[PDB]
């Protein structure tokens, strides 16, 4: 509907808020190589 | 490395920020009604 | 490195760019009215 | 390196990014007309 | 015009769709070096 | 106000701008040990 693709609309701002979860976190381990 | 993997998710979200704009610059260009 | 210091960077900047998304699609699902 | 070009790339996309959010809000906190 | 700067909006959202091109494909090169 | 919380979003757009500043010049430092 209406308030449904706006549903989509925020929960895929949900998918890259994921991808900015998954990237962060490849982050706090070059945090892990750089421990050494 | 698996930091090149990194890379491919700030790719990646780059990449869906940038639909997100559009869907957004739609909602604009149509809301001008 | 200091590079993957710039990727905290790159990474803040996405994350920003983000939430003024949100704050966008806030003003747009509002204009609404 | 030559990833440290493509670094510029994603840098450069996030600063175009940035560019078509204002432009966005631009339009938004117009058509409040 | 209207439908011109909304051309001019569209067609560089072109540009960086370009930048998006050129950052998939110093990646799929990096996919290369990591081959080896 | 209106006028406040269009302030608030204009100058995190200020921010967002400082962080890409910030990112830029460790790359114009990566320009630094790519000289050598």
């Amino acid at each position: 509907t209406w308030e449904x693709w706006d549903x989509a609309i925020a929960e895929y701002a949900x998918r890259i808020e994921x991808l900015i979860x998954a990237a962060q976190e490849q982050q706090e381990k070059n945090e892990x190589a750089l421990x050494e | 490395s698996g930091i090149v993997q990194q890379q491919n998710n700030l790719l990646r979200a780059i990449e869906a920020q940038q639909h997100l704009l559009q869907l957004t610059v739609w909602g604009i260009k149509q809301l001008q009604a």
